[PDB]
């Protein structure tokens, strides 16, 4: 990390050649997809393979969640979307009111205001 | 009585562990007594050293 | 392997990050960083050593 | 078991299944076994919204 944009803006303007950094989503995106699975495993389970039990819990913690990526067959990736849908009509009813006044769930308004 | 027991025999079937050792759950999570079982023969079977896992109710 | 803090900074804007780095060419020639770091330090040094000579002399 | 089925699926949610054992039963055919409820159907098409792929693995 790098707290104070004055020295990342230094960095970038001396430096600016190896390391590529932006601040939000995609950057999660590149780091996950280029990241690998089975390396971290194999690295997490040899160390479950010795003791230390304060840094042995974290790592067995760990290993299960990468385990379970892995057995899963899927890939990382589905937790950063670019499309979110949008449910039936019905199931966010539009109500008419003597007025016309919408009043059912919001829904309505948070989709207007995602749009 | 059996209607009391056929509620006592599925209350106390957690086995409670200790350590993992050579298993990859954490110590200290519940498993039920036959897939306990099931791991710690397999374990041992192929050398790994057992589970140390004791029974406890909830 | 990130903690919340840093996690959510990245995700709720408050401060940048190094995603990837290809350290091999850089580490190809971190001596000939290092020689051009010396060097500009040593032009810094050099427009320092002026002045405080100038106003030294003042 | 099917008594439930029945008050579960075919007297309350299945539309087709509705029409169609009325149609029997006015006639002398048989009650067609029971359908899909409408709110598995709708529990489906809603899980579905929030990225979560919920399959079928009808094999």
């Amino acid at each position: 990390l790098i707290v104070d944009e004055n020295l990342y803006r230094e960095l970038v303007d001396r430096y600016g050649e190896y390391f590529t950094g932006a601040m939000g989503a995609e950057s999660i995106q590149k780091l996950i997809e280029n990241f690998d699975i089975d390396a971290e495993a194999e690295s997490l389970r040899d160390v479950i393979r010795n003791g230390k039990g304060q840094k042995k819990l974290r790592a067995l913690k760990r290993l299960k969640v990468v385990a379970a990526f892995q057995q899963s067959g899927n890939s990382p990736m589905g937790m950063v979307l670019d499309a979110v849908p949008v449910i039936p009509p019905e199931l966010r009813p539009m109500v008419q009111l003597d007025g016309g006044r919408f009043a059912t769930s919001d829904l309505n308004d948070l989709y207007r205001r995602v749009i | 009585d059996k209607h009391i027991e056929v509620i006592v025999r599925q209350m106390l079937r957690r086995v409670t562990i200790i350590d993992s050792g050579s298993t990859e759950f954490l110590p200290g999570s519940l498993i039920d007594r036959a897939e306990f079982e099931a791991e710690n023969r397999r374990v041992v079977a192929e050398g790994g050293e057992p589970a140390a896992g004791r029974p406890v109710l909830m | 392997d990130l903690a919340p803090k840093d996690l959510e900074k990245i995700i709720y804007f408050a401060a940048y990050v190094i995603t990837s780095v290809d350290e091999e060419m850089r580490h190809n020639e971190l001596s000939t960083l290092e020689a051009e770091m010396a060097v500009e330090r040593k032009a810094v040094e050099d427009q320092r050593d002026g002045e405080l000579e100038a106003r030294a002399q003042k | 078991a099917y008594t439930l089925q029945e008050l579960l699926t075919i007297k309350s949610d299945d539309t087709v299944g509705r029409v169609k054992v009325y149609e029997a039963i006015v006639k002398g055919e048989n009650i067609p076994e029971p359908g899909i409820p409408e709110s598995f159907k709708v529990l489906l098409k809603e899980l579905q919204s929030l990225c979560l792929n919920v399959e079928v693995l009808s094999s």
